[PDB]
């Protein structure tokens, strides 16, 4: 498996591979790297679906240095007249986006976090694509 | 057999194989063949000809740069043709040649420069075009759309439009019957001349984030005059830059339309106060509201007329207090700001439904908390607190009713529903419930459907709390801890047909309590550790039951209470998994399906 | 037993009688005599305890035509500061008084409900009286 | 036998018993006879003879109507009197003659009339003296209570005392040393002449319910000057004519006082603003309220100086907003009105309990909701809803944490107590909380009590939770609806003394868990249904072992699992109530013990 690089900061390495048979190629960039102690920035994302990107939601699988978390459930956008402008996107169209993120709160152990995102969408609500993120940690 | 091949003889998909041609293998009779992520530079006339019967067509990212007349041709029943994505320099006119019945023609990220060089003039019932995030300039509507009927959508966003003349749209005059949803977002426009729409009938539609300031939406608005448009809908997306100020000048001006149902979705600066703000939108019908942070608002008291109400992921600082002479239906779902509830006053309501907002109650539920007497449905699940200090007085009209996941207080202290004597559906179901008051469903003659799974009992003994239901044909009753059955519990229930008690702990299964049901035909004792019985007594169900669903509970597989196991494999006509019924208890018999074994003694 | 009547209203017929094996008189009245609908009035009390009304308070036991409800305890008076003047009341001491009630928002069944009253006081906490009341319910 | 007998030969009462004498068959040699409600008509001289050696003397309602010259002369260590109800028409001077430890004197309920001709005047080591109820006029100290030392309260609550001069107490200034606790109650009080308190020093003072409207109460607080109080109450009661106004006017002039502790008790006036209300009450270091209704107060907010504050049984409408630079210590429990909580800035607070009030949380616990940085102490049990969104940051010194009862969310999403390092104490019991996250206990190092009675587990299976927590000496899981646990899940729990697991459902008993728990010494497997074990293995319990507990669950007294019932007899050194194990599953063994029972087979 390749290994694909994000970004680095005072104390992350963001980092992920696919998941499945499906290796669709996309792009993520974060500005400026997230710091796992509160931070803000913004997210770019260039792709192109290979399924209509309507109610899209995440599946969110992760992992505190070999201990699961329960599984998380994340709607992106709901029904009509949603949020975002992206989500009207159709198979084959180009989506390249800005979404602006902010948080803080919480005191992170050391350790190996792990993440597997499983995007689902389209009418008979099957998978978009599925990829595994890897985020080391080392407080100062 | 390279592509994949999903209903026998039918569909046929196959995307990203690396093909260069239509594919000939594929059966002679197949119906929407998928074929997208295909390098096709280039199509030509009679291309889909081993394809004589053929309802959709895709033909995504395909990268073709030209299509040549009369491709498509020996192609009847063809409704829909997807190309998007493809670069098309050159669509030669007579292109869409023979198309019988084509009614959806999706041409999006096509490089699209203008509407009346496009071969779409012999068309017919063709209902849908859409061509988004083309690039075009002119908002201006050829002639040929007169030619064009049945056309009821046309999305036309994220183009170059950057203003309307009262020449454009002289055509859609001559169309007495037309039924036409437009959508206009995210086109950069500043200006608008006004007269522009004028005698003119939409049935939608839709401005979202294509005004850059105050002033520019202001004039704009301005431009339409005698729009008469049945549903509106503005806003703008958390996606892109934002109105950077929002005041009670601002949608004014909006009176000059007829306006019939309206929405604004999406604001993102603190609204400060509802009225002398959405002033000339009353007499609309239907009024609705989308992510607004209206948290800062004292005065929502004012008459307008709205016969429906919605508002749906808002952020509030206090409930909003309502009053409203004629507002049939509410839905205020999912909200997340201000955590309480607050008395409402609306006399003409039948509908309610706050779920999923996490607000809090105190003495819930009588008219005088909603003012209306005629109230049909009330869904008041996934909140925070809610306590009981009155039975519904003055809710006599009440046939569903639905507290699930909610966290109800004081149920054990009173007959709670004593006055729903026309109540169908009940859901009180993981509300932290400890049932120790016989008399708690006193007055529910009416009922049929009672799920209450996750809820105690007192002492995990199951008293004689289900007389008088006597149309139950539902009963929910899992995950109660239950561990004892009082002999006649389901005395009266002649006309139950389902009985969920899964999932609880017993050891013997009694058949004496279900003796008197002729009607059930569903009986679930799953989860349970069912090990014996009280005595060799058990007798046949009743002849309804027609499924017994003992799978995954502990079985012991010994000398004793072999009789046991002799009654159960005497009823095979009843099981449902027998693979599932396996012994636990002897190390050595481990594993093995009940009905299979032969054991000694 | 002896019966002590106390109040007939439009649809409610109190009265009472002693439980256990100590038998001190008290007078209590009501005015107007309470409704079982939703009612606002007066109550005077005229009693000479046998012990200290020092944290009394009451449980309830009652019964609704022959179905029990989970038993209640009232706290009366809490240590120190307490919101009634009578509560200071010594043994021996008279204690004659008046306190205001009011409720409303509940509907009632016919039938016969039933009230068990046990008094409790003192620092020793021990018993002051027990009192059983009935209830008759027509309404109308 | 007539008199109950109490305590042997030291307590007999004998109350209601219809005597007219003291009785003679009573131990020479006993304390505290209990003699009232029987009719004495008159007490003789030496009247209580037979008893030379007694503590506690009781008569009330004995009614008495003299008491002569002599009366309990051979009578010392008799350290309490009780004479209330008894209609005294002539106490003979000279009464009380020879007790020479006397401490407690009561006369309420008789009918004094004055102070000056009461016997009390040789008296001495008498410290309280209660004349409540009584028919006194005049508050005029008479002179004898200069001889009078030790006095420490003198309660004449309920007497006809209408005004108060220059020249009472003009005694008590010749009083270096002197604590007197005094209490004027329901005294319908009228003047008090200015200049009366002055050099004057009390220890505590109450005045509830003796002010007929505000002008009255003003000038009779003007009336009171210099009085240096340690701790004044004021209030009324509901149970009598009450104030009709409350303003800011009111309770001025309270500055011309020394104060050190304030309560006010019980206004039935809906007080509407806190300041210049309360004014020249700062610098009192002690503030409270008592079933006061501020519920329309805006301004909560200003710098008193008060180290400790209680609100107790208030009604509110918003959470109060504190802003406060020393206060160490608030209480703030069984308030009523209003539900939700609000941050607080408390830079100097250490003891914090918000229980009983039914508020809910967002968001609950962070050094920037309480502004402090030194809490040690904090109690938000039985409470509403609590969301748990912030480890506890920033409060990295607290040793007691109580949330039982509430209702916990978003417990088991992150490492909830990851900074709580010095933590001694944690009570999470029902709460609605489902543990599915292994490290939910992660950074609770230096905790000894754990307490979680009633929180399921996922799939009622126990995992290795408790690592880490190696000073752990007490451990209750009980009502968790467990089945199953981890061969290894006490492990490192090297110091655990009592585990409770009691009133689960668990069949089989394993001993190979707490193979190794050196220090365990009571284990509670009560309310369970043990029946059989995995196999014979069950090896001897570590040796520390000194209870268990094994009463009240089913047993199987049958042919199979015999040597089960065979290893448990093997131990009456450490069961609990043999007499409560009996059989259940064969019906003809039934309520048989287990250890008594001899069987075949
Ligand atoms: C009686 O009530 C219980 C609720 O406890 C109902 O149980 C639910 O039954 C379904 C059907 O077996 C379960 O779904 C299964 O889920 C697993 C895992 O996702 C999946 O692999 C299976 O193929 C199947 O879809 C479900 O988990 C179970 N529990 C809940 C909470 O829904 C039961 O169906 C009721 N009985 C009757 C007769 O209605
Ligand atoms: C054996 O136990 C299983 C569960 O342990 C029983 O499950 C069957 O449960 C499923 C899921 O609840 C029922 O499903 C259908 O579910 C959809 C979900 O949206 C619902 O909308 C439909 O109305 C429908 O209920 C399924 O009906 C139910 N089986 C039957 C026969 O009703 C199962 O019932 C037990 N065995 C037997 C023979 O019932
Ligand atoms: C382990 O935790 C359980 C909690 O479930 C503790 O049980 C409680 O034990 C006491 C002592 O037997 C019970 O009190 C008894 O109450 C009855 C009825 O009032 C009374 O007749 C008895 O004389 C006795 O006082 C109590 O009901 C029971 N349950 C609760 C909820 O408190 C158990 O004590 C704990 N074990 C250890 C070793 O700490
Ligand atoms: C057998 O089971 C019973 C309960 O089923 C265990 O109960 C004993 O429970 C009582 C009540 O919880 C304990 O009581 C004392 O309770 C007061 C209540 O305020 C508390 O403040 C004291 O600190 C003290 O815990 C009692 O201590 C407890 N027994 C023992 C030995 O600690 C009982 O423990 C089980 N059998 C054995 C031999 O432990
Ligand atoms: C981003 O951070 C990661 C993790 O700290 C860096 O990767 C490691 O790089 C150091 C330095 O060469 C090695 O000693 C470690 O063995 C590496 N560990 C892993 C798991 O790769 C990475 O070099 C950083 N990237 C940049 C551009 O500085
Ligand atoms: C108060 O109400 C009770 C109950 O309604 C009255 O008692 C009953 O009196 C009627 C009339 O004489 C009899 O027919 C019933 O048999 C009585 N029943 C019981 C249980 O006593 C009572 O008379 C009323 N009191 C007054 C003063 O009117
Ligand atoms: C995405 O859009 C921005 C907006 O101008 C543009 O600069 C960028 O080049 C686009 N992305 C790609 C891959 O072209
Ligand atoms: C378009 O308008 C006609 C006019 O009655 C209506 O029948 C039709 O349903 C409308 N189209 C849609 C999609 O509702
Ligand atoms: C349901 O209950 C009502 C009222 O008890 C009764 O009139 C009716 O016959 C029952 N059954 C049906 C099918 O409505
Ligand atoms: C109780 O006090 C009131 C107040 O004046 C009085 O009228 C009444 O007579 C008193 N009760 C008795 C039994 O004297
Ligand atoms: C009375 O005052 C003295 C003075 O120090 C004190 O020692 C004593 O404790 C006080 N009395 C009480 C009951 O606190
Ligand atoms: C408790 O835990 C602390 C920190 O882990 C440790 O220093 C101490 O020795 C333990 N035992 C006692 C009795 O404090």
């Amino acid at each position: 498996q390749k290994q694909y690089w994000v970004c680095n900061s005072s104390d992350a390495s963001i980092s992920y591979t696919y998941c499945d048979k499906m290796q669709y190629p996309i792009s993520i960039n974060v500005n400026p790297c997230i710091e796992l102690k509160g931070s803000k920035g913004l997210l770019h994302i260039f792709y192109i679906p290979r399924r209509d990107l309507k109610q899209l939601y995440f599946n969110l699988y992760i992992t505190v240095n070999t201990m699961n978390l329960p599984k998380r459930k994340e709607v992106i956008c709901r029904g009509s007249d949603d949020d975002y402008s992206f989500c009207r996107a159709l198979k084959g169209e180009t989506v390249n986006t800005t979404i602006s993120f902010s948080f803080k709160g919480i005191k992170f152990s050391k350790g190996k976090y792990k993440c597997v995102v499983e995007a689902i969408s389209g009418s008979p609500e099957e998978m978009l694509f599925c990829l595994e993120f890897v985020i080391l940690h080392q407080p100062n | 057999e390279p592509c994949v091949e999903v209903v026998p003889n039918i569909t046929y998909q196959c995307m990203e194989l690396n093909f260069y041609k239509i594919p000939d293998n594929l059966p002679f009779s197949t119906k929407n063949l998928d074929l997208s992520f295909n390098p096709l530079r280039h199509l030509g006339s009679y291309s889909f000809f081993s394809f004589p019967e053929l309802q959709v067509l895709d033909l995504s990212r395909c990268e073709i740069q030209t299509i040549e007349d009369g491709a498509y041709q020996s192609l009847s029943h063809l409704s829909t043709l997807i190309l998007t994505g493809n670069p098309i320099q050159s669509l030669a006119l007579g292109a869409f040649s023979g198309l019988s019945s084509l009614q959806k023609l999706v041409a999006v990220e096509t490089n699209l420069a203008s509407l009346e060089n496009f071969p779409i003039g012999h068309l017919k019932t063709l209902k849908e075009l859409n061509v988004a995030h083309n690039l075009i300039q002119s908002f201006k509507l050829p002639e040929y759309f007169s030619n064009l009927t049945n056309l009821e959508h046309l999305d036309l966003s994220s183009n170059k439009i950057q203003s309307i003349y009262c020449t454009d749209l002289r055509v859609l005059h001559q169309m007495p019957l037309l039924n036409l949803s437009l959508d206009l977002s995210l086109n950069p426009m500043n200006f608008i001349q006004p007269g522009a729409f004028k005698e003119i009938r939409l049935h939608k539609l839709t401005l979202r984030n294509n005004f850059d300031s105050l002033n520019v939406m202001k004039t704009c608005i301005q431009g339409l005059a005698g729009l008469e448009v049945h549903r509106l809908v503005l806003g703008e997306f958390r996606n892109e830059g934002n109105l950077e100020k929002f005041d009670k000048s601002a949608l004014e001006g909006l009176c000059n339309l007829t306006i019939e149902e309206f929405r604004l979705a999406y604001l993102d600066y603190y609204l400060d106060d509802i009225i002398d703000l959405f002033n000339c939108l009353t007499n609309v019908s239907s009024f609705s509201l989308v992510s607004v942070t209206i948290e800062r608002v004292k005065d929502f008291s004012y008459n307008f007329g709205w016969q429906h109400l919605e508002l749906v992921n808002c952020k509030f600082g206090q409930f909003p207090t309502l009053k409203l002479k004629s507002l049939k239906r509410l839905t205020f779902t999912s909200n997340k700001g201000g955590n309480a509830f607050s008395e409402v006053d609306l006399p003409s309501l039948e509908f309610l439904d706050l779920s999923r907002n996490g607000l809090s109650f105190k003495g819930c539920c009588s008219q005088s908390d909603f003012g209306t007497t005629s109230l049909k449905y009330l869904d008041l699940s996934f909140n925070g607190v809610i306590t009981m200090s009155s039975n519904f007085l003055g809710l006599e009209q009440l046939e569903h009713l639905d507290f699930q996941h909610s966290n109800l207080k004081q149920m054990s202290e009173f007959s709670v529903f004593l006055s729903l004597r026309n109540l169908i559906y009940l859901d009180i179901s993981h509300t932290h419930t400890r049932v120790a008051f016989n008399g708690i469903f006193n007055g529910l003659s009416s009922l049929e459907v009672l799920k209450m799974a996750g809820n105690s009992f007192q002492e995990n003994f199951l008293p004689d709390i289900f007389t008088e239901l006597r149309n139950l044909t539902f009963l929910d009753l899992s995950q109660c801890q239950l561990e004892q059955l009082s002999p006649t519990a389901f005395n009266s229930l002649s006309s139950l047909q389902v009985l969920n008690m899964s999932h609880n702990n017993f050891f013997s299964l009694d058949t004496f309590p279900y003796k008197c049901l002729n009607s059930l035909q569903v009986l679930d004792y799953s989860l349970n550790h069912i090990m014996t019985s009280k005595k060799q007594e058990l007798q046949h169900f009743p002849s309804s039951l027609a499924f017994l669903n003992l799978t995954q509970n502990d079985f012991a597989c010994t000398c004793e209470h072999q009789s046991f196991l002799q009654w159960i494999k005497d009823q095979r006509q009843l099981l449902v998994e027998v693979e599932r019924m396996e012994c636990a208890t002897p190390s050595d018999k481990q594993g093995m399906p009940v009905l299979s074994l032969n054991i000694t003694c």
